Parts: structure tokens; C-alpha cells; sequence
């Protein structure tokens, strides 16, 4: 226990941007929690970023506007940031700091968990092998997800990435709590995930952490940490299956670039800080199964690539931590395709061992490898049609343009309320592979072509 | 002997009252014994780089000093173990704590001190003989395969005054006590070597034996020899290379990769089997691991490459042929970027430091076949395999162009086929292997017709890269029919021969007879097609490439069916009994055309 | 009339579910609100001063 | 037959809000039981202010617990007007303890110009010389410290343990 009383300071020896620099602090602890009281009487809370002898550097969450040097209290709690967790936070709506905004009471804690995470031994983890049937044919028939896979939805500004995600939460199941975390979203997106989880009647399974667009910026550092700590409590101590939805992880890093700017570290790639890889690896790696516990965390973050560049530091450093990605592109969005999922840069690194005989079907791994190679070829013939015209194309290349008109309308394009099974997706995928003759499916062997092709 | 924390900032702890502490020596930061090196000295202080997350360290906390740098325990009990970057055994922490978490600042012996190993000395030694560094003074059957030759540490010599009898010993029981000029020193089975210092050797020999991988790329095209330094689903080619090597010891490391990709390693690696003389045995009887996920702190990631190469340098000095798989090299240089960014070090290119061309050099140049230090006539070799991971799909990142000046073999993915998976590709602008002249005595001896095949298989591919730019500009109009074939056998090689699905059971290992068998049937087809055009060219019955596709549509599928041969369920002379029948149907498919 | 009538009659079992567990959780409060009050008064009156990092 | 589907979908929301306001009624009526538990504990701590000898050895520690939190050459104690004869009898008992501890010197006085309110019900609030750092251990800052760290055990003792929390106690 902390049974000593807390030292209340009034020695603020410098404010600079989002930082408050104290002095005459008696044995300050790193990553401490302070509680600042402004002159007018309001309270903000902050976290120590550096101690050096007798002085601390406090990262104030709600911004340092109005904080002076004379009458600003800073009560040092002497503890790292611990959140109160329980099972009765399934069904509540918290803000980005963890304070409730459902017009209800505070959480009566079952335990106090450190929000920064405590890493799991990789020797005692289970490999995620059981597949999640998500309904959507593009992220199930070619980019399948297992229980425990970290897999982001790469998108950009305007595309229906929040309707793609809410479709998965309606349709996820095998072939189940939700911990939602909104970082810097607008009011109309938080209105959308609420009214979808209200109408579905799954509100007793959803725990929403909403940091809206006018909520303060440096709370977004702790909002995916406050949500994932609830998930790691509900999955490893309550033995529940958790789906964690971290929307606009771009708004994580712009509030992390903000705190490192006025701190003046060495900047990295595109002005983002140096430690951005291990910081997103602090967040994305809190997922998976463990040995001896029947719960799991399946992570789906959501990004926005700026100017649709997949080589920006937010989707390029996310793709080095997470296991595959789901790409949402702008060109299929203008052509009225829902969901607009480009399967050429999409990937599921856990698809290879989660499909096959005894899990889904014998020919799953062969169909998706052939539906890849026909879409990847007929997109190259389309760029050869723009040079030599429609007339100079051989009769086995009017087949690859036939495929693209039937791939992105009969397989990709779904409609937001189709619950297409893993067998209904494959049975669509073979009537696209009967477009070709038998002697061009060069990625499918003879043992599966003799049984599944002629129907 | 003792210090106090003056200030922390992330993993950078500044400690006071450390007057005579050295550079790169370890301390114990905080109340809970978090390890940490020393990277600076400023008068009386010392800036510490910490190998664990420092959340909760106050000022005034004790900084205990050790008298040694960062080092690993080299001894019996390595084979099968799984380590982190600073060599903590994750299989002994998963049982002593009975929990799923790694504690902060946890302390446990890297090798187990209770288990008993049988000792059998070298039989050429006695009580009273002169011993020198590297001299084997005992052999221990660590398991059924790997005899564990206990050697004297370098910079140690004297005369034997005590050697243990043959019995069961745990690793702390003193066996050797050598007499020197005055001082005598008592020795054990576990030696301690610093992870940044190169283990001494007498000579470094030219490497001449082929290290045979499992991929059809870099076995045929860009070969590697036993002692070379290569570089390159970059993580699905990497660990499918480690699982099928013909070495003696496998040293896989993972330098900061995904978490459930470390769950896939420790599930498939125990369940793999390896044939021996009659029996079959698990490969984890000869394989050590280093497990470092990106979840783990950034300083412990940087020392996970030094921990891997010092284990593989120890087993080289017994006389074995080890092979180190250094996964995610560019995540290691990303640890160097972040570490130096905390120290306000002036970055040279793209945020990377300037010593990245030395830190990657101080790793790859510990490879190579050697003549081991010590008297009982040993010859060891380390083969280093990198795994480069360029950010943003651009191949002018400062980790690639620093590696190009160091390594001997290098094959990289294409420019176009980086975001879309067509695996593997080639990238002829930087791909090379300087062991192509050093493997011609091997090739004429055992396979004897592969090198005429490879020069034509590189000639079809180097001519299609000329023609692909002009078909993208003219569009198959300025192509005589002898060149429309070379557009199509290069489409048949890059889709069927080069492209290898490494996570299917029929292609995770491709033996070198099967690679030559797959390459014989395509270069035979290219010679039979290009005679069927050029002999009927100027007069009528002009056999074009179009006529070849309509009548031989079932045979070009069967050429694309040569990769679906399983090299275990089918035989070796069963696969060759089905490749020659494709030749006798390919020869009978042009006699119908002429 | 089966839409409005099956709401309010269901809104009876909404308000009958709550009173059964509101009266339950306040009947378990009165049993041992002296196990906790002998504890959290005994630890308030158990001050013990120290100095941890010198 | 679109106004038909609109009512059935809206019926799913009206079911979901009546089921949502059912939970928050219970959880507010649980947070009122805790609020009347701390309110019951505050006045039972206002019978510890009485007896003047149990309270005397409570201010004996509460004064010295300030003197070990800040280690300063000058400190001042700011207490109530009522038990100022007791704080003077409680400060002087700490100086033989505090000075042989830590081998330091000190000068400690008591404020006579700005007292605590007479509603605080006990405790002391030790400053330093320049009045910039402050430890506050009244009985109410001691109550609102140990209670907030004991809500795990208060929840398991008052309303029964959780059933589905298997691991970690």
C-alpha cells in the first residue's frame, strides 16, 4: 500500500507548451501521476516524462493553458498510472481519460492494472490458428483472420472504413466482448458506432472509450492503453474473447509527434519521433492467446494514410508490427464498390496455417492463390489495353479483362448486410475460376482441379 | 562499488557517484535489479543504457556495479534453449515463476546449474601437461547428436594439476585447475565471453563447400557457400531457410519481429524431424534460439544479434559447421537509430547514425570457414544469413547500401513486386553472388550439365527485361516470332521456377536434383520451340508462338505442374521418372508440328 | 397494438429485474459492513512513518 | 413495408435503452452503498477524535509522518483551534524520534495566524518554511487515500466476489 501521505507542491519553475517543469521535488519517480490544480480551481492530471535530480517534467494531458508558476498545485501521487478495471465496464461509455460520460457512476474496481502493459513471455503463447469467419468475402476468402491476429484496416479520409469495421463486429464468429477506442474521431463517427451497437442489441458487450475531435490531444496517448488494459483484463482474467477496435491510429501519432516536438528530441522519419516503432509495438503487440487461458484478443486498428501513401511512416511502421493488413483503396470507392478492398497489397500473415483440410475446406488455399494471380494479371492487361487499344488483344487476354468485371462485382462487392459464409465465398470463387479453361489455372494442382473445377 | 540514480529519461538513466566505472560494462539500475550498460562518462557520472523498461525508478535508487561487460554464458545446455537478447532462458522463466509474464529485472541463470552432464576427458592429456587457450580438455554428450567439447577459454594457459574423473557433473563442479607462474586458477564447464568481442582463431581459410538452401532462387541463380554472408514474406523465406539447412548447428535469432510469428517458430521447430544414421531425430537437439519481439525494449533488441553470433562462434570453435539466421537486420538498425536518438547523436542519412556501416560490418565479418584455435586439429565455419527489411519499398535506404559493401551474396525483391506478393523476385540491378566462380568445381562433378543451363536461364531473363520495356511502349508489334517465345519462357520461369510457395508442404524444401530437373525441362522446351519457329520461318507453315499455344496447351500446364512434386512422398528417382516422361511428351509434341 | 403493447409489458420485466437485484445487493451490504469498517478504520489509525530512499 | 421495417428497427433501440437504463440504475444504487459506507466511516472516525488519548497517539504519528515525508530544516504545522493543546503535545514527542533518525537538525513551529477550519475533524497539515511544498494528512485525506486503494477488497467483501474472474485471485 501507499500509506504515506502525498506531497503537494507549489514549485512550478517553468511551463513550455504541453510541459510543466517542476523543481524541488523530493525523490521523483519516473512515469508518475500528478494532479494539477489551476488557479481558477479546475483539475488536470499529468504524467512525468523525465526526472533529473530534484526536477520533474510533467506531461499534462489536457494541455497547459492557464497554468502559471505561482498558485498551481501539483500533488504527486507517487504511483504509475493504474486504471480501475472490472467486468461491469462492459456496457459503459468512457471518455479518453477513463471518466464516464454515460450519465452513470464511476467504475467500482476489481483490480488496479498498470496501463503501460506488462509483456507476455513468447515461450508460453499459443499460435492463433482458429479462423474467424468475418462474412466479408475479401477479408475472409483471401485475407482470413484468426483469433489473436493484429490486423489493421489501412484506409484514408472519406472511405467507408468505419462501416467496414462495424460490419465485422456484426459478423464476427467462428467457423465475445468488444472494446472500442476512438482517438480524435468526429462526432458523426462516434454517433455511428454507438447507434450500430445500440440497434444490434450487443451494448452489454461493448466498452467504448471515446476521445472526440475536441477532446484534448495528449489524452490520446493513453486512450489505446486504457482500452487494451481492459481487454487484457477481460481476456486473460475473465477468459472472454475480445475484439479491440482502435480507430484512427493516425490520431495517436500526431499527438505523439506533438509531445516530442516541444520536448525537442531527435526527430525521425517525416518529423515523427525516434521511438515510434516500439511505441506502436507497445500497443499492437498486446494481443493473442496464452497457455492455460481460454481467452483471446483480436486486434483491428484503423488507419488513415495521408495522401493515400502506403509508404508514409504510419502504415509502413504498422505493417512491420502487425500480421498482414487490409487495404481500403480510393479507386474502387469511386466506382461504387462496397467494400472497396484492394486485394493486391492486402495480406494475412496468419492465413497460411488457419485454412486448409480439417479447418475450412480442402481447396481454400488453392483458390485464393489463383484468384490472386488472375486479378494481378488482368490489372496489367488493362494497363496494356490503354496503349495498344482494345483491338490488339489475344483471345486468352479478353478472358483476364472478363475476370475483373466479374471479380470486383460478384466477389468483392458485397453490400453491408450480407453474412457470406466461408463456403459461400469459395463457391463464388470457383464460378470465377470457370471463366478460364482448365489449362490456365497454373497455381492449382491436379488433385484439386479434378474434383472442384467441373460443375 | 555502488551508485545512485541522478536522472532517467526513457531507457537512458544518468547515475551519480560512479567514478571508476568503465565503458560498456553492466550495472543493476534500480531497486529491482534492471540490467543496463554504460555508454558515457561525464566526470563523476555515467549515462546508462537500460535493457528493461524503466517505469518506476526514482532518483536515489541504487546502481550496483558489476566488473564485467555484456557477456554470455557458453557451456552445456544451450541446445534446444530459447533466449532473449540478454540471454535469459524463456523456458526456465516460464516454470520458475509459474506465470505467463516476464518480470521486470528478473534474475535467473542462463544455463541450469542443477542438471548433471557426463564428463569424458580428451585422452591425450594428463595431470602435468601444458594446456593453452582453445585446447579441448573434456567432451560431454549433451544429447544424442551434439557432443559438447569443453574447451579452455582464450587468454588462458598453464599446466594441468587436477582434471575430473569420468562422472556426472553439474556445471559448477570444478574440473580443471591450471598452474601458471605462481597463481593457480580453478575452472568450470561454463565460460563467459563478451558479446562484442570476436572469439580468437588461428587462421581464416577460403570457403569452398556449397551451403544448400531450400529455395530454387539462391540455389541455382545466386548461390551461397559454407561460410558466406547472404542477405534478403521476407520473414517467411527467412525461417524456411533455417528449417532446411545441411549444417551441424542452427542458430536462429529473431531481432524484433511479430509476436505470433514467434509463436509459429516455437510450434514448428520442436515438431520438425531430421534423419540421422537410420533413426530420425528432432532438430531442436541441435538448434538454439534467440527470441526478441518488437514488444521488448529497444536496447535488448540491439544485443540480440551479438548474442546470436557469439553462440555460433562458440560452436564453431568445437569444429562444427554452424549456420546463423539473422532475421530482420533492418529492425536491428532501427534499434540503433532509436538508441542514438536518445543520446542526441547527429544522424548522417535518414535518421540513421554514421557508424551503421561499422556496426553492420562488425557482424557479418565474423563468418567464414576457419582453422580453429587449439591443438586437436579442428576446422569450423559459420554461415551468416541476413534478412534486410527496407522501409517503404525503396531500395536506397541506408541499411541496404551499407550491406551491399559488406556481404558476398545478395538477392533482393523486385521494385514492382514489393507491395504485391510475387515471391521470390530477383532485382537484377543489385542482386549478385560472388561465389559463382567458386562453385564450378562442385557443379561439374555432381550435376555436370547445370552450368550450361544456368547461363541460358539467365539469358532468357536478362533478355525479357530488355523486351518488357518495349512491349510496354510498342506492344508486341516489333517482335519477330523468335522473340515472342523469350517473352513466354521468362513468363514460365518467373511464375513456376523462381516463384516458390515456401509454406506449402511440397515446396518448403527443393532439393538440387529437382531444381536441375525443373530447369532441364524448360530449357529443353525453349530449344524445341525456337527450332519450331526458325526452321519454318521464311516459307509457309510459319509456326508462330500462337500456333504453339493452341496445340500444346496441355503441355505448358504440365511444365507449370513440375513444381507440385513433393520430394518426400514421391521418390528421388520417381520424380526423375516423371520428368523424363514430360520430355518424351515434349519431344513428341513438336514432331506433330513439323 | 402488438408493438406498443409488447414494449410496456416488457418494460414491466425490465423494472422487475432491477428491483430483485437492487434489493439483493443491499441485503448483502448490511451483513459485512462491519468487516470492512473494522478494517478501514483500523488501517487509518495504523500510521507508520518511514524514509525509503534515504 | 418500409415503415414496417422502420418500427421493428426502432423497437430494437427502445429495447436497448430500457435495458441500458436498467444497468445504470443498479450501478448508481451500488455507488450509493459505498458512499454511505464512507459516510458511516467518517463519523465513526469522528468518535476517534474523542477519548483524547487514542487521538493523542494518532496525532503523534500523524505529525511525525509529515516530518519524514519532507526532510526540511524548517517546517510548520497548521491545525485546528480545538486540539492545539494536543498538537503541541504531539510535536514535541517527534523531535527526539526525528532527530536521532536521519542525523539532521530541524526547527518546527505551529501556525497561530491561519488555523484549519473547525469542520476538518482532526489531523495536521505540515508545510515547510517557504510554504511551497505541503503534506496533508488529516483524517479525511487519510480516509480518502486508504479507501481508494481498498475498493478491490471492499467490493469483494460487500457484494460478493466475481464468478468469472478465474486467474489472479
Amino acid at each position: 500500500y501507499l500509506s504515506q501521505p502525498r506531497l503537494t507542491y507549489k514549485t512550478v519553475s517553468g511551463v513550455n507548451g504541453p510541459l510543466v517543469i517542476l523543481d524541488h521535488v523530493k525523490f521523483p519517480r519516473y512515469a508518475e501521476i500528478v494532479h494539477l490544480t489551476l488557479p481558477d480551481g479546475t483539475k488536470r492530471s499529468g504524467q512525468v516524462l523525465e526526472v533529473s535530480g530534484s526536477k520533474a517534467v510533467v506531461q499534462v494531458f489536457e494541455g497547459t493553458s492557464g497554468i502559471d508558476a505561482k498558485k498551481t498545485s501539483c500533488e504527486f501521487t507517487g504511483d504509475i498510472l493504474r486504471t480501475p478495471v472490472s467486468e461491469d465496464m462492459l456496457g459503459r461509455v468512457f471518455n479518453g481519460s477513463g471518466k464516464p460520460i454515460d450519465r452513470g457512476p464511476v467504475v467500482l474496481a476489481e483490480d488496479f492494472l498498470d496501463i503501460m502493459g506488462q509483456p507476455i513471455n513468447p515461450q508460453c503463447r499459443i499460435y492463433p490458428e482458429e479462423m474467424i469467419q468475418t462474412g466479408i468475402s475479401a477479408i475472409d476468402g483471401m485475407n482470413s483472420i484468426a483469433r489473436g491476429q493484429k490486423i489493421p484496416i489501412f484506409s484514408a479520409a472519406g472511405l467507408p472504413h468505419n462501416e467496414i469495421a462495424a460490419q465485422i463486429c456484426r459478423q464476427a464468429g467462428l467457423v465475445f466482448a468488444i472494446v472500442f477506442a476512438a482517438m480524435g474521431v468526429n462526432m458523426e463517427t462516434a454517433r455511428f458506432f454507438k447507434s450500430d451497437f445500440e440497434e444490434n442489441g450487443s451494448m452489454d458487450n461493448v466498452c467504448l472509450f471515446l476521445n472526440l475531435a475536441n477532446d484534448p490531444t495528449i489524452e490520446r496517448i493513453i486512450t489505446p492503453r486504457l482500452a487494451l488494459t481492459t481487454a487484457e483484463f477481460l481476456a486473460y482474467q475473465c477468459e472472454k474473447h475480445v475484439l479491440v477496435i482502435l480507430t484512427d491510429m493516425s490520431s495517436y501519432a500526431e499527438a505523439l509527434r506533438e509531445v516530442s516536438a516541444a520536448r525537442e528530441e531527435v526527430p525521425g522519419r517525416r518529423g515523427f519521433p525516434g521511438y515510434m516503432y516500439t511505441d506502436l509495438a507497445t500497443i499492437y503487440e498486446r494481443a493473442g492467446r496464452v497457455e492455460g487461458r481460454n481467452g483471446s484478443i483480436t486486434q483491428i486498428p484503423i488507419l488513415t494514410m495521408p495522401n493515400d501513401d502506403i509508404t508514409h511512416p504510419i502504415p509502413d511502421l504498422t505493417g512491420y508490427i502487425t500480421e498482414g493488413q487490409i487495404y481500403v483503396d480510393r479507386q474502387l470507392h469511386n466506382r461504387q464498390i462496397y467494400p472497396p478492398i484492394n486485394v493486391l497489397p492486402s495480406l494475412s500473415r496468419l492465413m497460411k496455417s488457419a485454412i486448409g483440410e480439417g479447418m475450412t475446406r480442402k481447396d481454400h488455399a488453392d483458390v485464393s492463390n489463383q484468384l490472386y494471380a488472375c486479378y494481378a494479371i488482368g490489372k496489367d492487361v488493362q494497363a496494356m489495353k490503354a496503349v495498344v487499344g482494345e483491338e490488339a488483344l489475344t483471345s486468352d487476354d479478353l478472358l483476364y479483362l472478363e475476370f475483373l468485371q466479374k471479380f470486383e462485382r460478384n466477389f468483392i462487392a458485397q453490400g453491408p448486410y450480407e453474412n457470406r459464409t466461408v463456403y459461400e465465398t469459395l463457391d463464388i470463387g470457383w464460378q470465377l475460376l470457370r471463366i478460364f479453361p482448365k489449362e490456365m489455372l497454373k497455381r492449382i494442382p491436379q488433385s484439386t482441379l479434378s474434383e472442384f473445377y467441373p460443375r | 562499488t555502488f551508485g545512485y540514480v541522478h536522472g532517467v529519461s526513457g531507457p537512458v538513466v544518468t547515475a551519480c557517484d560512479m567514478a571508476g566505472a568503465a565503458m560498456y560494462e553492466l550495472v543493476r539500475v534500480g531497486h529491482s535489479e534492471l540490467v543496463g550498460e554504460i555508454i558515457r562518462l561525464e566526470g563523476d557520472m555515467a549515462t546508462i543504457q537500460v535493457y528493461e523498461e524503466t517505469s518506476g525508478v526514482s532518483v536515489g535508487d541504487p546502481v550496483l556495479r558489476t566488473g564485467k561487460p555484456l557477456s554470455v554464458e557458453l557451456g552445456p545446455g544451450i541446445m534446444g534453449a530459447i533466449f532473449d537478447g540478454i540471454q535469459r532462458p524463456l523456458s526456465d522463466i516460464s516454470s520458475q515463476t509459474q506465470s505467463i509474464y516476464i518480470p521486470r529485472g528478473v534474475n535467473v541463470s542462463a544455463l541450469s546449474r542443477d542438471v548433471k552432464w557426463d564428463f569424458t576427458p580428451c585422452k591425450n592429456l594428463r595431470v602435468g601437461s601444458h594446456i593453452t587457450g582453445g585446447d579441448i580438455y573434456g567432451i560431454v554428450n549433451e544429447n544424442s547428436l551434439i557432443k559438447h567439447k569443453i574447451m579452455l577459454p582464450p587468454r588462458n594457459r598453464g599446466t594441468v594439476t587436477y582434471i575430473a574423473p569420468p562422472g556426472n557433473y553439474d556445471t559448477s563442479d570444478v574440473v580443471l585447475e591450471l598452474e601458471f607462474e605462481g597463481i593457480k586458477e580453478k575452472f568450470s564447464m561454463v565460460q563467459v565471453w563478451p558479446v562484442r568481442q570476436v572469439r580468437p582463431v588461428t587462421e581464416k581459410l577460403p570457403a569452398n563447400h556449397p551451403l544448400l538452401t531450400g529455395q530454387r532462387v539462391l540455389d541455382a541463380l545466386f548461390p551461397c557457400v559454407q561460410g558466406g554472408t547472404t542477405a534478403i514474406g521476407k520473414t517467411v523465406i527467412s525461417q524456411s531457410l533455417s528449417k532446411y539447412s545441411n549444417s551441424d548447428v542452427i542458430i536462429y535469432v529473431g531481432c524484433g519481429e511479430r509476436g505470433n510469428e514467434m509463436s509459429e517458430v516455437l510450434r514448428d521447430f520442436p515438431e520438425l524431424t531430421m534423419e540421422v544414421d537410420g533413426k530420425v531425430e528432432s532438430i531442436m537437439k541441435r538448434t538454439a534460439l534467440v527470441a526478441n519481439t518488437s514488444n521488448m525494449p529497444v536496447a535488448a533488441r540491439e544485443a540480440s544479434i551479438y548474442t546470436g553470433i557469439t553462440l555460433s562462434e562458440y560452436f564453431r570453435d568445437m569444429g562444427y559447421h554452424v549456420s546463423m539466421m539473422a532475421d530482420s537486420t533492418s529492425r536491428w538498425a532501427e534499434a540503433l537509430r532509436e538508441i542514438s536518438g536518445r543520446l542526441a547523436e547527429m544522424p548522417a542519412d535518414s535518421g540513421y547514425p554514421a557508424y551503421l556501416g561499422a556496426r553492420l560490418a562488425s557482424f557479418y565479418e565474423r563468418a567464414g570457414r576457419v582453422k580453429c584455435l587449439g591443438n586437436p586439429e579442428r576446422e569450423g565455419s559459420v554461415s551468416i544469413v541476413g534478412a534486410v527489411s527496407p522501409p517503404g519499398g525503396d531500395f536506397s535506404d541506408p541499411v541496404t547500401s551499407a550491406t551491399l559493401g559488406i556481404v558476398q551474396v545478395f538477392w533482393g525483391l523486385d521494385k514492382k513486386l514489393a507491395q504485391r506478393k510475387h515471391f521470390p523476385s530477383v532485382n537484377w540491378l543489385i542482386s549478385y553472388s560472388k561465389y559463382m566462380r567458386a562453385l564450378d568445381e562442385y557443379y561439374d562433378k555432381h550435376f555436370t550439365e547445370f552450368v550450361p543451363l544456368r547461363t541460358k536461364a539467365k539469358e532468357i531473363l536478362q533478355e525479357e527485361e530488355d523486351l518488357a520495356e518495349i512491349v510496354q511502349l510498342v506492344g508486341k508489334a516489333s517482335l519477330a516470332e523468335t522473340d515472342k517465345i523469350t517473352l513466354e519462357v521468362a513468363k514460365l520461369i518467373k511464375d513456376d521456377f523462381l516463384q516458390q510457395n515456401g509454406y506449402t508442404p511440397y515446396d518448403r524444401f527443393c532439393p538440387f536434383y529437382k531444381t536441375v530437373g525443373m530447369l532441364s525441362n524448360m530449357i529443353a522446351f525453349y530449344d524445341m520451340a525456337r527450332r519450331a519457329v526458325e526452321t519454318t520461318a521464311q516459307s509457309d507453315n510459319k509456326i508462330t508462338w500462337s500456333i504453339i499455344r493452341e496445340h500444346m496447351g496441355e503441355i505448358l500446364y504440365k511444365l507449370s505442374s513440375m513444381k507440385f512434386k513433393d520430394p518426400v512422398k514421391d521418390g528421388e528417382a520417381k520424380i526423375k521418372a516423371d520428368y523424363a516422361q514430360l520430355l518424351e511428351d515434349m519431344q513428341n509434341a513438336f514432331r506433330s508440328l513439323e | 397494438q402488438a408493438a406498443m403493447g409488447s414494449q410496456g409489458n416488457l418494460s414491466a420485466e425490465v423494472e422487475q429485474a432491477t428491483r430483485r437485484q437492487v434489493q439483493g445487493m443491499q441485503s448483502s451490504q448490511q451483513r459485512n459492513r462491519e468487516r470492512v469498517l473494522a478494517q478501514l478504520l483500523g488501517m487509518v489509525c495504523d500510521v507508520r512513518p518511514q524514509v525509503h530512499p534515504n | 413495408e418500409k415503415k414496417e421495417k422502420q418500427i421493428e428497427q426502432q423497437k430494437k433501440i427502445q429495447m436497448s435503452n430500457l435495458m441500458n437504463q436498467a444497468r445504470l440504475k443498479v450501478l448508481r444504487a451500488r455507488d450509493d452503498l459505498i458512499t454511505d459506507l464512507l459516510n458511516e466511516a467518517k463519523q465513526r472516525l469522528s468518535k476517534v477524535v474523542k477519548d483524547t488519548t487514542r487521538y493523542q497517539v494518532l496525532l503523534d504519528g500523524l505529525v511525525l509522518q509529515g516530518l519524514y515525508q519532507l526532510l526540511e530544516p524548517r517546517m510548520i504545522v497548521r491545525c485546528r483551534k480545538q486540539d492545539f493543546p494536543l498538537v503541541k503535545a504531539a510535536v514535541q514527542k517527534a523531535i527526539p524520534v526525528y532527530k536521532v533518525a536521519t542525523k539532521r537538525d530541524v526547527d518546527v513551529q505551529i501556525d497561530q495566524e491561519a488555523y484549519l477550519p473547525e469542520e476538518i475533524a482532526g489531523g495536521v497539515e505540515i508545510y515547510n518554511g517557504d510554504r511551497k511544498i505541503k503534506v496533508s494528512n488529516t483524517l479525511e485525506s487519510r480516509l480518502d487515500l486508504i479507501a481508494q486503494q481498498m475498493m478491490p477488497e471492499v467490493r469483494g467483501a460487500l457484494f460478493g466476489a466475481n464468478a468469472n474472474r478465474k486467474f489472479l485471485d
